């Protein structure tokens, strides 16, 4: 997420170097354009992890009292 | 009039715009080096890959109630002439083309302060920014005593 | 081949950031600490080697003859002579030597106001002169001379030289310390004194400017040294010396808590650890050192620079010799970190009114250090 | 990964621009050397997640013997 | 300011040995490896992009208006189209235009030559012109621009040209090559082999020597570029291309074992992988390499140079290309290392008789590499 | 591995002609040196695969002689 | 199968310069040609090389599923 | 430790001494240069002493434990 974070500050920067190389920059801006997107979508996939994680800890959480049940059972 | 360019940043829990030419450098703040007796907006210096850069207080400037390192984490690096200085910020936002048109005039009702120093405010879909002729604040505010 | 000045000044200034990159590199090398020792050792002293030969030989380009500035006195020196009333003939040696085109252009201002000080002060009336049993004419001499990686330039007359007891019956007259107590040497540093070299005129300061303080910073900023031996009725010789180099300038390198500060080399007597005994707190309430029976006003570092201290009341510091013209104080701090040669930074903009402070430098990874004003700070604890 | 891999791409496309770009593209070439070395971190923390991931779930086979064993007595 | 130029050679000297002091400094950083590899890249970048802005400054220095060589030609075209009874006027653009003294120096004795054989062979005499139903009077243009970290200095006349057909005919009467397979730039090639381009005297070698593989070392040992563009009855153009440098030359680094050679890479045509069909033994005992349909002779560089191989007669090493005049040869060798620019090294005393050799360089630390004459090459191989 | 050679030897081919198209085949010099590196990691990977077929021949030697010392249990 | 992939674009950048270097590119075009025809080659020894470890595995599999068949007898 | 810290600062003296002689200076840096040598040899001495002492009074809490322990078993 901070890796991410980095790559979209990185990518406003390189969009500032792009206008002031003007005419030469033009293509690069482009692919800063694409750099931005996948900023946001890294940090979206991140996400879905992150999601993943909390309902597989919910399961953990649920699974402890099934386990305590299984020691009492 | 040809559109503007401006480097759109927050300090005060409000939001700000400066000239993107003047612009060199945006970093993160890290602990500036003091000098005894100096001018409350001169925080003090700091050195960036080998070269001494003046950092300036843009909080105290503005009567701004934030904490130094705390609620500032960022340095945006200007360059006027052969001076260089970063003026401390909370952080930056995006780079914002405006026409001329879309400037309204600053509401403050100190003279040089609403005309010479705020250039206006830019309207984006009924948001404000505060533009800063950091050009004219720098060159007369540092210079007055 | 003929080349600008700017390009050759550049070139100078990009050896020094190479220099500068060198130690950002040996720092690193330091704190990566590389396997084989030797091996790196070897490296970065070839490397330093390289860079010492590469400076010399830049610096060895940039050698113009003394003759560019020898040539123009005899007009000048005759015309002013006249003008003075005297009979002076001037004699010039040494115009084949060589030295760098920016001290040939930083010279002459000092050089022009040693010469008028010959033409006035020191050389005599031509019937004064008879009078006295030398020759009606004046004696001038303009030496330039080759020592050690230094060029040396001696201004002599045969004039009557400085009166040392109407010097220190000044001296006596404004209180500055007892007669008998100040030797020939700190005599001869009371002539470059800021108050007691004086001009007449007030007007704004400059690098063309009038009075030996004037003479001295000018020399400092070519990182020279500078002497003045007299004789009364034999003349006065005063020679300036000056290295191959930028602005540096041999400091001396302290620390109150980790503040850093460089009190100028030529400005040090001597340093030493005081003990409780020889520290008399005398009626005022300004404290005192005893050096050798004698009585030296001692200051705190951290207190008369304005800055935090590392709390420390205790006698356990070392205290710094530094002397104004005739008059000796006591700087006390932490530590020393030794006698460092410094390249001068400006100031600028921020420290516009500053007065103990004359420059900074840069040490290790961005630390600033900070030039020491001698007589000013001086005048700070006196004000 | 592919994300990580898809950044890497940009990254030799700022590239070829840049030596189009000449010294015009000589700021562009820093920035594709920073976003590709922010990928080669994405990559490697991707890696160490799987890692981890793969230890995990050798954990949850040997707790599901441990129930089976448990249930079994 | 004014310096001796021995002092600028010097400083030259001076900044490659930094440059070979950097790379042993690099080549024990590799072998040491330390930890924080993006700290040690940063700082070694950092050290190699103040080296070339340092280079750049110390060349920058160095130029010297172009004016300094064109000014001297009016004189000498208009007495030498006089001797030759011929009319030309002379054109000269670029003046102003800056190069490195020792280019200034090295120069002369080429350009010379281009310019005796522009108003010799290239330009007719003005009946001649006339009778061609061009003006009597010829034209010559010495025109020098800056072009892309090099100055491009280019000789143009409005002469008869290079007349291909003769060319084409002398090497058919040699037996060099089929006249048809011949390309324009490999006849351009033929005017610069030492065969082709003889003097009528003979007498001791010389740099003001006569000839145009004369013309072609001079312009190697400045490590420039020079090629000849020429049209049968419009005239020739020759331009030659100096790039801001030491003497340095643009070369392929191969092995045969561990001997290291390196061929000069304007005479390098092409590299590739032989395969077991496309080599023919034909009669005469001597091996032939077929690319594109073209029979051209495969010499193996162990063999040829008298060092030990690697016992491999087993086809899969890389065979380069080379062309002497307008005769193609294939010299096989184990590796490819690439092209490199290399500081060119005096072979002095030892070697004195040695003739496929040129000169050596130095690589890594302390390693020998051989700078091989390609014509020489195809000298010895015919011996 | 021998594909990877071909292609590491192309490389240097590739280089030379970019380098004669100077200003105009620096593009070309990007492409040529990432297809150089991408050759050599080809060559290690190769050798990787190598080791592992090498381990997995030895362990079916090892249970070569495992079901033969079944067969006399 | 990335890095042949990877050899592919670059193939494809390649045969880009190439058009972009027009009638002094025709050369460019000849190794943009062979690059191609090599990440061609590549990736089909990609397939075949992990179809018969596919195949390989299916047996490991097969004979694995005799050992517990002849054990549960 | 003290008498170290007096060599060492008697050392820095002497070193502006011997910069003050100029020529005659020169022999007499290098013995200032020792001198600063073994005020730091001295300090650190005195230091591994003391991190023995610290060692060995803390030898005495453990024996004296062990006696007070004989004595009550």
């Amino acid at each position: 997420d901070g890796i991410a974070f980095q790559t979209n500050i990185l990518a406003l920067n390189a969009a500032v170097e792009a206008a002031r190389a003007g005419e030469q920059g033009r293509g690069f801006a482009v692919v800063a354009g694409e750099v931005r997107n996948l900023a946001q979508r890294s940090a979206q996939a991140a996400r879905e992890i992150k999601s993943l994680i909390e309902d597989s800890v919910g399961k953990v959480d649920v699974g402890s009292t099934l386990v305590e049940s299984a020691g009492e059972t | 009039p040809s559109g503007q360019e401006f480097l759109v940043f927050t300090l005060g829990d409000e939001e700000y715009g400066i000239d993107i030419l003047k612009v060199q450098e945006i970093r993160g703040y890290d602990q500036v080096t003091r000098i005894a007796n100096t001018p409350a907006f001169i925080k003090g210096v700091t050195n960036l890959r080998g070269v001494i850069v003046p950092i300036v207080d843009l909080r105290i400037k503005f009567s701004q109630v934030d904490v130094d390192y705390n609620d500032n984490t960022v340095v945006i690096v200007l360059n006027l002439g052969q001076r260089v200085v970063g003026i401390v910020v909370d952080g930056v936002s995006d780079v914002l083309s405006l026409t001329a048109e879309q400037i309204r005039p600053a509401p403050e009702f100190a003279v040089t302060l609403s005309t010479e120093y705020l250039t206006g405010l830019g309207a984006l879909g009924d948001r404000m920014l505060i533009l800063v002729n950091i050009e004219k604040l720098l060159n007369s505010e540092e210079m007055a005593l | 081949i003929r080349v600008a000045v700017e390009k050759v000044d550049q070139l100078i200034n990009l050896v020094g950031e190479l220099v500068i990159t060198q130690s950002m590199l040996a720092q690193r090398s330091s704190e990566l600490d590389p396997v084989n020792h030797g091996d790196l050792i070897t490296s970065m002293g070839q490397l330093q080697r390289n860079a010492r030969d590469l400076q010399e030989s830049v610096m060895s380009i940039r050698m113009m003859p003394m003759e560019y500035v020898f040539s123009r006195y005899p007009r000048l020196v005759r015309d002013l002579a006249g003008k003075l009333g005297k009979q002076v003939e001037l004699t010039l040696v040494g115009s084949s030597t060589e030295l760098d085109k920016s001290l040939i252009e930083r010279i002459i201002d000092p050089l022009t106001h040693l010469v008028r000080n010959s033409l006035d002060h020191g050389i005599e009336l031509p019937e004064k002169r008879l009078a006295a049993g030398k020759n009606s004419v004046g004696n001038l001499i303009l030496s330039a001379e080759h020592q050690g990686g230094n060029i040396c330039i001696e201004v002599t007359d045969d004039g009557a030289g400085l009166n040392r007891e109407r010097i220190l019956a000044k001296a006596a007259s404004q209180g500055l310390t007892v007669s008998e107590n100040m030797s020939d040497d700190e005599v001869a540093m009371l002539i470059f004194a800021p108050g007691f070299s004086t001009a007449e005129q007030v007007t704004d300061v400059s690098g063309r400017g009038v009075g030996m303080d004037v003479v001295k910073r000018n020399i400092q900023k070519m990182g020279g040294h500078v002497e003045i031996q007299s004789k009364q009725g034999t003349g006065t010789t005063i020679r300036i010396l000056l290295p191959l180099t930028l602005a540096i300038l041999d400091g001396m390198s302290v620390r109150v808590a980790d503040e850093v500060f460089i009190l100028p080399l030529n400005a040090v007597m001597e340093s030493l650890q005081p003990r409780e005994a020889d520290l008399h707190p005398l009626a005022g309430g300004e404290r005192v050192l005893e050096v050798r029976g004698e009585y030296l006003p001692i200051v705190e570092l951290w207190k008369v620079f304005n800055v935090a201290g590392a709390k420390t009341e205790a006698t356990q510091g070392i205290v710094v010799i530094l002397q104004s013209g005739g008059r000796r104080y006591a700087l006390l701090v932490d530590q020393l970190i030794g006698q460092h040669q410094v390249v001068v930074k400006n100031l600028e903009s921020n420290y516009r009114k500053v007065p103990g402070i004359s420059a900074a430098t840069i040490l290790g990874d961005g630390s600033v250090a900070l030039i020491v004003d001698v007589s000013a700070l001086q005048a700070i604890n006196r004000e």
